[PDB]
């Protein structure tokens, strides 16, 4: 369950270095404590060919255990699974549970209101439906009080003023019957008088039965969820639900205009595409952040497509001007939702890509990449009716590569992992809940540590804030080690963040920067390097090996190489008239001068990119990519203009603060990039420059 | 209700409707803001002169005549002669416009912007340009000489413009009239100059259709407004001037965005950061099209009854009105609120029945539109319930571009250069916010640059025929300097270089230079350059504000700076005196003038008695100065004087404008506690202790006492400053260093010798002078060590031949062995040492303070020496201060030390002199400023001889007649706190450690 | 275990209250005075040192004009009263004086 | 209240004495009169004018006996006074050692502990439990040679002991701490023997 905390400071494991990721001999070091794989290094070397290919990203069951039966259950199993693979785990945890006590207990379950609508549920006992945003659990609820022919006293709530319910109430439960109690999580305060009447409901008429159409809140009673029977429901994922349910969302008639049939297959496209921008919730390789992916968008949109084609009749091509077909939803409709340029700018690519004069075309091309299910490559379905285009739908499940997004193969295993983590620090969130805690101190030594240029400006001003982030580490080191040692161990505040050193974790007050919490080994080594930097600079001009990322404040970094520019460069001019000018992997330019128009950037190393460049151009979606993240060793920087520069054949990618511009937005920077093809396509992938990879 | 329902426009003011029934004869007697409940801006109307019946022509909040088509005799029902009204103003709108097109040519056009008013003006503008803009298109001819002659159109009168607003004779409202048509204009330029841009295309092209246009149809009667799909029309109410904002490429994209928001009837949600127009942008927008917004307040109990009732007018009148803080209503009240008026909004759909609480049946005006903001979007959405959000279309806010606001702002202060000035004063700021060191006095925020800007604008119209980058360059440097330390000066200049080469400063007035120079070595003090050149910039700040403030380090004498000013002003006969109250000293409640929670009584203000003097004590000129350390508490209410206000507000507004004659000063020894919105409403003046140095006030005695001797300019620094330096970086003492204060013991220990030896016959020699230099200091920097770091002290110092028991042997140094006034040996317990010094320091009556054994020999060595006072009428009042001594506890006992004449003056009874005594001073607990006001007390009495009132809320004169001191405390520490820097200055500093193991043996045996 | 002792003693007059209640300033003293058993929640949350007079019993344990003593009952005043302790802090922190006054 | 007991320390040259303890603090200025008790000799400056015009008319012929010399000033009276005073008074503070504000008082008061001494208890050892249960055994009836009560008083000795070791032993398996005192012992003491006696009654009437 436990990554390790100690696993880069160890030498990198030694004798497997051959196709094997760093993060990987960490994980191994951190492992072989295992007593099932003590010697589990020194065997992955010898033989490794099985190994090999093990980390050739083998899918399961492709992944199939290395067969080293002498230490091999399935417990040992998922722990090489966990050790080496992010995609198996889960698959090999059921696997295990299944070898334990039966697939039945990892075979899904059918969700439905029919185990105790009454049949478990008592008089006693009321019915909440704990409602996911989206899909209502009341039609079930609506078939068993037309099949019972129950009374079905529905009241909305979100509004106290509903004291008439409890008239309702009393002929619910004094008569006796099924009462609907819908949108309860929007009311607070009413809940309690239900509450209190119903731990009283124990004098009435048999049928009386809750259904309380709400979701969970952590505000809401407790003892009036106690006493009832709970029943989450979850929407179905899948495109088809989404397709489906916008045919629901549009009269079936309106589904059926063929005096403007063009219009009418648009919508299709457009009941297709409102589905697609909702798909990709999986940042930053999907969104910057989630946003409303509601159909009031849709609607609104019909809408005023219906009017754009009314204007002049659907039949007549040239009336839709697609440059406004796209500005109604992009500027105004979806982006005023939307708040983040780059996802901005990302689904107004999707409105150029599926929005044209060639798409009027009959059964016109969707996806002609995906081989699915059954191989079929998406087009439309031109035969008007609800039922047709509905029935074309379901023909294809709602699972598909996704590549259709501008995704990668990678982007499905990352998703996996993305479940492993949540899943693996929600199960260490709850295991110290019966285990204990306390081990004495953890004495580790990283506290041990410890010309003028704007340049020798932001140094100082780094080491000002790495020396303050120091001692204030220092400070809980000493109140781990001298507290429970010498009598400081009488505070309370701060234990916290000795919880999570004594359990992996990286606590709040040292975010010396967006650190993200993997081990304390790793940030250790991290705010390490950062010193050392400052340390060589100290005794370097300017070191040649320049690591970005230990820095504190990247903006300050790349203005002071703006003010050399203008030192230089803009000697006798302004900063009005320069921009940056970015160089490339294979380094086109390192020094060459320091004067007007000369190299004046740093050696910027380590920047990390899903993606590689050789030949001076960029590849995409292969098994490099696919591998987690590609390095890049070094590229240099610099700052000139008062021309036009066009980087024509430059893609502009984003460089954000770190892994997830998703999971907030500081974006450092944007960067031109040798792409080799059109710049549209890499923007459906939208792979970002990203700092650094853990 | 029913009176409500009588009329849909009397629903918008709550209970005024009794007073509106009130009203049942006179419309004249009819005033705001009944006359502004529904009119946005107008005021009064006139009526005929000679039978006040005809009404003859209005008056607005704006401040504007305006006549009308016809003289309605509007006397009927109140509400029927309301409509009367209102027909009046579109009648007029639609009438006004027809003669403003027809005498685009009948009559000219320079005037047709004053011949009409600010809007009417406006629409004329708008008309003509639109009108040339698709006949520039007109097919899309293929002829650019059009397009480009619409160009200079555009440009020439803007320039046009610019004279105009850099002459001085435009009234304020053709100023703003004026200054608002400059920014349309702009917009009207770049829309114009993109059009050139992009490729001209026919006027039915949707980049043309995209922007709004203004097609007047007299066709039927009236203009119609193009935006991108659809057409309205204007409102036509009066809204006098409502100065627009900057256009964006968000404003067009909110703009179309809420333009679709009618095609679906659906409702807007500009989402964005507080405090960003969110709000702003719909007001705007709905006077773009005339409609008179309502706000509407919300996180309140938030009747929704009452905004059911305002439903009826929106729905009949058509007009529209803008929620905030909507996320924030009570949750329960924001569910059911919400769900009630969600249920409302359903009668837009053709529909003329609002149901409610009331269920009512109404008519429908389709002109009706709703509009919400609220606290900022919190991660794509707020805490509101999930049908709004579907009855809306969101909009998405982002903090405005500085860069283009500057822009409109210098075009509309007369700027043609204006765009490239910004490209370069934006990122300046931007600059400046970035690299240099960071405090709060540092301010660059949209304050800033409104206050810079509005000042250059002035500046150029008083300079003119003047290039702007020299202007420009000379208000940036010139404003900004003073504020910052010095470091950053240079790097300020070099920036300065980066973003302006080949350029240069401005000049002031030389001759307060010279008045300065004569008083300051007049009166003994130092003259310094860089003191000088801050002398200016005050001066230069005196002619800008009348509040500026000394920031800086103590014994720089901020004080001395200010009265230096004050006598070279006096000088050239412009009178201006001052009087030091203590800011946190004397009580907060009483500082200002402040209102109870029961009534509210006049419980005065320790100032508001000074500013009613300023209000009536009319001589001369004077200044009003401040020493304290500045919170936030007494000064929340104080901008209103400094601020574009002008009027203090003594509790609630006194009606005292701007003291011509009185000025607010403040030396706070660092202003670290004001918001920075509060900071940058009064004059930033950084100053540095550099500039008057250590050496400065050492020459200031040279000049002042007999340079005849001239004895510390002997070894000036070649003793002193080196050894400052080498304990102050290789040692480390036990306490805060303030070297002007360290110096200023060498000095006053020496001086104590030279008393000692001039009044009485003890003798005098030049080695004399050497030993005493070196005992005057070595306690000086002695007084921060112990017994293992004065030897430290001591294994550094032989570079210097005078004689000394460490030159005598080893165990015995400096101290072990007194100098004597007479012959200067060694003199072979511990107190009689500190007993002289004391007595030196009764030789000028000033004490000195003690730091070390908690009450443990301190209190057995000090007060065999405070026994000697017996002729004086000594009263010694032996004070300390205690686990909680209050500055009224030492208020009062100085207060029982002495008569307290007057009851707001003290002094002792005649002139008999006594003797204070403080056992410990630090001892007090700070509040969480971290501040002891029981000490601030102790300076001001110390240094000005009077003080407000503590006391009595009314702060009047109380004087503080002849006193002296002795006081110690404990050393700093865990724990323990310590003193104000300002305060040290008063006295002296010195350790007291653990004593002399060698005389514990002696005294204990 | 308040319901546990609320079924105990309900029909003995199992008088309820907690520190924070103002009814308690009297619901301390009528059952007392009427020797009808005190309940109390929420203890470390509500705890206040107002206890220890009545822990140390005011109207001083010894006398019998003053305090008529118990021989049916383990507590500490004169009729059939018992003061309880519930809490729903599960390890809260605890001074050693009322821990030794009274116990877990 | 001060005023008398200063009058019977000092006027009346009569030893006081007076004890302050953990409980009767309020407030600082409580805590500062109790400073000027500690250094000043006095509660400094509430000595007032009604003090001087008092003292001036009451010490003189008490203070003719030690001095019997006049030294005609409030001075020498008042300082004599005071003097006794000090050699009288005797202020005492018996405290709680995890007092939550006694730190913390003490910073508000430095010299609270600078004018007094300092002991500290270390509860009473095997010995002590001995000593308390040795009356306790002896008041009560038994079927016993004598040296049974020295086994009885040496195991319940033994008892306390392993109490505090068991107690040590929770503090380290757990993280949760209990209290146990010499005060718990003598309620262990007292009900033991109030039972027994029931035990020994009715098993002596089977």
């Amino acid at each position: 369950l436990k990554g390790g905390a100690a696993l880069d400071i160890n030498s990198v494991r030694k004798k497997p270095k051959d196709w094997i990721p760093d993060l990987v001999w960490l994980n191994i070091i951190a492992l072989s404590a295992m007593d099932a794989f003590r010697d589990i290094p020194d065997s992955v070397f010898r033989n490794d060919g099985l190994w090999r290919q093990w980390y050739d990203q083998e899918a399961p069951e492709m992944a199939k255990v290395p067969d080293y039966e002498d230490r091999l259950n399935k417990f040992e199993r998922m722990c090489v699974v966990k050790t080496f693979r992010e995609d198996r785990t889960l698959i090999a945890a059921a696997d295990y549970i299944a070898e334990a006590l039966g697939q039945r207990f990892v075979e899904s379950v059918p969700l439905n209101m029919e185990k105790r609508p009454g049949r478990r549920a008592m008089a006693k006992c009321p019915l909440i439906c704990l409602l996911s945003p989206g899909p209502d659990p009341t039609k079930l609820i609506e078939d068993l009080a037309k099949k019972k022919k129950i009374k079905t006293l529905g009241v909305s709530m979100g509004q106290g003023q509903e004291v008439i319910a409890r008239k309702h109430m009393a002929a619910a439960s004094l008569e006796g019957h099924w009462v609907l109690l819908q949108n309860t999580h929007l009311g607070l305060g009413y809940l309690t008088e239900v509450e209190t009447f119903l731990v009283k409901e124990e004098n009435v008429h048999e049928d009386f039965r809750l259904w309380i159409t709400a979701e969970p809140h952590p505000q809401f009673p407790i003892g009036l969820l106690q006493m009832g029977i709970k029943i989450t429901n979850e929407a179905p994922v899948g495109i088809k639900a989404g397709l489906r349910a916008s045919y629901q969302w549009v009269n079936q008639d309106m589904l059926d205009m063929v005096s403007r049939q063009e219009w009418r297959q648009l919508l299709f496209v457009m009941c297709f595409l409102h589905s697609v921008v909702q798909e990709p919730q999986f940042g930053p390789i999907g969104w910057n952040v989630p946003y409303e992916f509601n159909q009031s968008d849709l609607s609104a949109c019909v809408q005023f497509l219906q009017n754009h084609l009314s204007e002049m009749d659907a039949k007549k091509a040239p009336q839709p001007t697609w440059e406004t077909v796209r500005y109604m939803i992009s500027a105004i409709q979806y982006g005023s939702r939307i708040t983040d340029d780059f996802d901005k700018l990302l689904m107004d690519t999707f409105a150029e890509k599926y929005f044209l004069q060639p798409v009027l075309q009959p059964s016109y091309e969707l996806f002609k990449d995906t081989r699915s299910s059954d191989g079929f490559s998406y087009r439309v379905p031109d035969s008007t009716d609800i039922e047709t285009f509905g029935s074309y739908i379901e023909t294809l499940p709602g699972t598909e590569s996704p590549e259709i997004f501008g995704l990668h193969p990678n982007a499905d295993i990352t998703f996996r992992t993305l479940q492993v983590q949540e899943s693996i620090v929600t199960i260490l969130d709850t295991m110290p809940k019966g285990a204990g805690s306390g081990s004495g101190l953890s004495r580790e030594d990283v506290v041990d540590k410890i010309p003028t240029l704007p340049l020798t400006v932001h140094l100082r001003q780094e080491i000002d804030r790495l020396n303050i982030v120091t001692r204030l580490t220092t400070t809980t080191l000493k109140n781990l080690a001298l507290a429970i040692a010498g009598t400081i161990a009488a505070e309370r505040g701060l234990i916290d963040a000795l919880d999570a050193l004594f359990n992996a974790r990286i606590p709040q007050q040292w975010l010396s920067k967006s650190w993200e919490a993997s081990t304390l080994g790793n940030w250790f080594t991290g705010l390490l390097q950062r010193y050392d930097q400052l340390n060589k600079w100290l005794n370097l001009g300017r070191p040649k090996a320049y690591w970005m990322t230990g820095f504190f404040n990247p903006q300050g970094f790349l203005t002071a190489m703006k003010q050399e520019v203008n030192r230089k460069h803009r000697d006798k001019w302004a900063l009005d008239d320069v921009v940056m000018s970015s160089e490339v992997t294979h380094r086109p330019k390192d020094f060459e001068s320091l004067k007007e128009g000369a190299p004046e950037g740093v050696y910027v190393y380590g920047l990390y990119l899903d993606l590689r460049l050789d030949g001076r151009e960029n590849r995409l979606m292969d098994s490099d990519p696919k591998k987690l993240f590609n390095p890049l060793p070094v590229l240099h920087v610099d700052g000139v203009l008062a021309k036009d520069k066009k980087r024509s054949g430059l893609y502009e990618a984003p460089k954000p603060y770190r892994v997830k511009a998703r999971k907030g937005l500081n974006f450092i920077t944007t960067f031109s990039v040798r792409t080799e093809d059109d710049k549209s396509k890499w923007i459906l992938p939208g792979v970002g420059i990203l700092c650094s990879i853990d | 209700e029913q009176k409500r329902a009588e009329f849909p426009r009397f629903t918008c003011v709550g209970p005024h409707l009794l007073e509106i029934c009130r009203w049942a004869h006179d419309p004249p007697s009819v005033v705001p803001h009944f006359q502004s409940g529904l009119f946005d801006s107008l005021s009064n109307v006139t009526f005929d002169r000679i039978d006040k019946t005809r009404m003859t022509e209005m008056f607005s909040q704006q401040n504007e005549k305006v006549e009308f088509e016809r003289p309605v005799d509007a006397k009927g029902n109140i509400e029927v002669w309301l409509q009367r009204l209102v027909d009046g103003m579109e009648d007029t709108v639609k009438q006004i416009i027809k003669r403003a097109v027809r005498n685009v040519a009948e009559m000219p056009l320079e005037d047709f912007v004053f011949g009409h008013p600010a809007q009417v003006s406006l629409l004329g503008i708008q008309f003509q340009w639109t009108a040339e803009t698709q006949m520039a298109l007109s097919s899309a001819k293929v002829d650019k000489t059009i397009m480009n002659k619409n160009m200079k159109k555009v440009d020439a009168l803007l320039r046009d413009m610019v004279n105009i607003t850099v002459r001085l004779d435009l009234t304020k409202n053709q100023r703003t009239n004026l200054e608002t048509c400059i920014t349309v204009h702009m917009h009207q330029k770049e829309s114009t100059e993109d059009l050139v841009k992009k490729k001209i295309k026919d006027p039915t092209d949707f980049e043309w259709l995209k922007q709004v246009r203004f097609y007047w149809r007299d066709d039927k009667d009236t203009v119609i407004i193009s935006i991108c799909d659809v057409d309205f029309e204007y409102s036509f109410e009066y809204l006098g001037v409502k100065e627009r904002l900057v256009i964006t490429p968000l404003t067009d994209i909110c703009y179309i965005t809420l333009s679709q928001a009618l095609g679906m009837f659906l409702g807007g949600a500009p989402a964005g950061p507080a405090g960003t127009g969110k709000t702003e942008t719909t007001k705007d927008l709905g006077n773009t099209l005339g409609k008179y917004v309502v706000v509407f307040n919300c996180s309140d109990q938030f009747d929704y009854t009452y905004m059911g009732k305002i439903y009826k007018g929106l729905a009949q009148s058509g007009l529209w009105g803008c929620f905030d803080e909507f996320n924030r209503i009570n949750l329960d009240v924001l569910s059911v609120c919400a769900q009630q008026v969600y249920c409302i909004c359903r009668t837009r759909e053709r529909k003329k029945s609002f149901q409610f609480t009331d269920g009512t049946t109404v008519s429908l005006d389709p002109r009706v539109g709703f509009f919400i903001t609220m606290n900022p979007g919190y991660a794509g959405a707020q805490e509101l319930p999930e049908n709004l959000k579907a009855l809306f279309r969101g909009v998405t806010m982002m903090v405005p571009n500085r860069q283009i606001i500057m822009k409109v702002k210098l075009a509309a202060a007369g700027y043609q250069e204006n765009d490239i000035l910004s490209k370069k004063f934006f990122v300046l700021y931007g600059l400046c916010e970035q690299q240099l060191s960071k405090q709060a006095h540092y301010d660059f925020g949209l304050r800033n640059i409104l206050s810079v800007l509005r000042t250059a604008g002035a500046s150029k119209r008083q300079s003119p025929d003047k290039s702007e980058v020299f202007l420009m360059m000379r208000t940036v440097r010139d404003m900004n300097m003073s504020k910052f330390v010095a470091e950053d000066v240079p790097l300020f200049l070099s920036l300065i270089d980066d973003l302006f080469p080949g350029l240069k400063a401005d000049a002031t007035r030389p001759d307060v230079n010279k008045d300065a120079e004569k008083v300051v070595l007049e009166r003994g003090l130092q003259v310094h350059p860089t003191w000088m050149n801050k002398c200016i910039q005050l001066y230069e700040t005196y002619l800008v504000r009348h509040g500026i403030m000394l920031v800086g380090p103590s014994g720089s004498g901020k004080s001395a700076i200010c009265e230096c000013l004050a006598a070279a002003l006096t000088e050239l006969g412009t009178k201006h005196v001052i009087w030091r109250m203590n800011p946190k000293a004397i009580t907060a409640p009483q500082m200002f003038g402040r209102r109870d929670d029961t009534t509210g009584d006049w419980t005065d203000g320790i100032f508001a008695v000074l500013w009613r003097r300023a209000a009536k004590n009319k001589n001369q000129n004077t200044w009003i100065v401040l020493d304290g350390p500045v919170d936030a508490i007494w000064i929340e209410n104080l901008n209103t004087v400094l601020d574009d206000n002008k009027v203090l507000t003594l509790a609630n507004g006194d009606r005292i404008l701007m003291s011509a004659a009185m000025k607010a000063m403040f030396e706070p020894e660092n202003l670290n506690n004001a918001s920075p919105a509060t900071v940058s409403r009064a004059g930033i003046i950084y100053v540095s202790d550099v500039e008057l140095g250590w050496e400065p006030p050492v020459k200031s005695w040279l000049q002042k006492r007999d340079p005849t001797e001239a004895c510390w300019a002997r070894l000036f620094s070649k003793y002193i400053d080196r050894m400052l330096e080498f304990v102050r970086i290789s040692l480390k003492p036990v306490m805060y260093n303030e070297q002007v204060s360290i110096v200023g013991t060498v000095m006053t220990l020496l001086n104590g010798y030279l008393k000692s030896m001039k009044e009485a016959g003890t003798a005098m020699n030049d080695a004399k002078y050497e030993r005493v230099f070196l005992y005057c200091m070595t306690w000086s920097l002695g007084g921060l060590l112990e017994m293992k770091e004065r030897p430290l002290f001591d294994q550094e110092l032989r570079t210097f031949a005078h004689n000394m028991p460490p030159k005598e042997e080893d165990s015995d140094t400096i101290f072990e062995f007194l100098v004597n006034t007479t012959d200067a040996e060694w003199l072979h317990l511990d107190s009689v040492r500190y007993g002289a010094l004391l007595n030196l320091s009764y030789n000028v009556d000033k004490a000195t303070l003690l730091v070390g054994g908690p009450g443990t020999a301190k209190t057995n060595t000090i007060n065999q020496f405070i026994s000697k006072f017996n002729a004086e009428t000594t009263a010694n009042k032996t004070i300390t201060f205690s686990s909680l001594t209050t500055p009224g506890i030492f208020q009062m006992s100085i207060e029982g030390a002495v008569e307290k004449r007057q009851g707001r003056t003290f002094g002792p009874p005649g002139g008999k002199q006594m003797c204070i005594f403080v056992d410990d001073i630090s001892m007090p607990y700070i509040n969480e400023w971290g501040h002891q006001v029981t000490n601030e007390i102790v300076r001001q009495l110390l240094e000005q001889g009077g003080m407000y009132s503590l006391e009595k809320p009314i702060g009047d004169m109380k004087f503080i007649t002849d006193v002296r001191y002795v006081a110690a405390m404990n050393t700093p520490g865990g724990g323990k706190n310590d003193i104000p820097n300002r305060l040290k200055r008063q006295f002296a500093i010195f350790n007291v450690p653990l004593p002399s193991v060698a005389a514990i043996n002696g005294i204990f045996g | 275990g308040r319901e546990w002792i609320k079924n105990r003693e309900e029909a003995n007059q199992l008088k309820t209250t907690q520190l924070n209640d103002k009814l308690f300033r009297n619901h301390l003293e009528e059952c007392l005075a009427f020797g009808r058993p005190l309940l109390i929640e929420n203890i470390e949350e509500e705890l206040d040192p107002l206890l220890d007079p009545v822990l140390e019993r005011r109207l001083v344990k010894k006398g019998k004009t003053w305090v008529v003593p118990l021989a049916d009952k383990e507590v500490d005043f004169t009729e059939t009263f018992r003061l309880f302790c519930t809490t729903r802090l599960p390890n809260p922190h605890f001074t050693p004086e009322l821990s030794a006054k009274v116990t877990v | 209240h001060i005023k008398g007991l200063y009058k019977i320390a000092g006027f009346k040259g009569q030893p006081v004495y007076f004890i302050f303890t953990d409980a009767e603090v309020k407030d600082e200025g409580f805590l500062e009169y109790i400073n000027q008790i500690l250094m000043t000799g006095e509660v400094a400056g509430l000595l007032t004018k009604e003090d001087q015009d008092m003292i001036v008319n009451d010490i003189r012929p008490v203070m003719k006996h030690q001095a019997p010399g006049i030294l005609d000033t409030y001075d020498n009276l008042y300082n004599f006074f005071l003097n006794r005073v000090r050699d009288n008074l005797h202020v005492v503070l018996c405290f709680s050692p995890v007092g939550a504000k006694f730190a913390r008082r003490a910073q508000q008061f430095p010299g609270l502990i600078n004018g007094c001494t300092i002991d500290w208890f270390c509860p009473g050892p095997k010995k002590r439990l001995t000593s308390v249960s040795g009356k306790f055994i002896d008041k009560f009836t038994m079927a016993c040679p004598k040296e049974v009560k020295n086994q009885l008083e040496l195991l319940m000795g033994h008892a306390h002991v392993f109490v505090t070791a068991a107690c040590k032993e929770y503090f380290e398996k757990y993280r949760r701490y209990v209290y146990v005192t010499p005060k718990s012992y003598l309620s262990f003491l007292q009900g033991y023997k109030e039972l027994y006696a029931k035990k020994w009654s009715f098993t002596k009437e089977l």
